């Protein structure tokens, strides 16, 4: 696939009409209080699809002067291990760092 | 109360003005829509039966009662309207005159 998507996810749906569907917004006062999804609030809105897989991964800031002096990356890296011996794990699943990290 | 009992009688026959709803708000609602616009409608409408009957052939020498109008003089005449224009019938006329050997 040679393109980059459109719309987030989270962002798939139409602002304008709020959703048939309910939930439970608050517990307060000995009862149950159901809240309607919709009203441009998005969080609370129901979906179909969620995101991908993957795993956290340490973050080094391309700005040499704010990261921390480590003589070599190898204690920090994920790491697999096969056969009882550790691999570093490279790469990983397609996850995006922070902006202005890697 | 008389009549032609049948298994399959005729089928009724049911008519409605299709709704037609006043002018909706710009933004959306979901709720029915309560206000339309006030119409009715008129027409004409025919029926067509065909009727199967019995001829009559009885040797009786004698002459039979039959329906006959009233033989009065009257303000107003049978079965025909008055000075205001209203309909009026004078009788039940029930079927059964002639005579039959039991
Ligand atoms: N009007 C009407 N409609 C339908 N069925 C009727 C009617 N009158 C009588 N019957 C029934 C009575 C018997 O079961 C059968 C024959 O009439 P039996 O009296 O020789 O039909």
């Amino acid at each position: 696939s040679m393109f980059m998507h459109n719309q987030a996810l989270d962002r798939l749906m139409n602002p304008l009409v709020d959703q048939y569907l309910w939930y439970l917004d608050a517990t307060s006062g000995n009862n149950l209080t159901f809240r309607k999804a919709g009203a441009k609030n998005f969080p609370e809105y129901f979906r179909n699809w969620i995101p991908g897989p993957g795993c956290r991964n340490q973050q080094w800031n391309k700005v040499g002067t704010k990261n921390n002096p480590q003589t070599g990356t190898w204690a920090s890296a994920n790491k697999w291990r096969l056969q009882g011996r550790l691999n570093k794990y490279a790469p990983g699943q397609p996850n995006a760092p922070a902006e202005g990290f890697l | 109360m008389g009549g032609f009992g049948l298994k399959n009688p005729p089928p009724q026959i049911l008519i409605k003005n299709t709704p037609v709803p006043a002018d909706p708000p710009t933004q959306f609602s979901s709720q029915k829509i309560n206000s339309f616009i006030t119409q009715y409608s008129t027409g004409q409408m025919t029926v067509e039966i065909e009727w199967e009957l019995r001829k009559e052939n009885s040797k009786r020498w004698n002459p039979e009662i039959q329906y006959t109008a009233n033989f009065n003089n009257s303000a107003n005449a049978q079965f025909s309207v008055n000075n205001n224009g209203l309909y009026i019938e004078d009788r039940t006329i029930g079927t059964r005159y002639l005579t039959h050997t039991l």
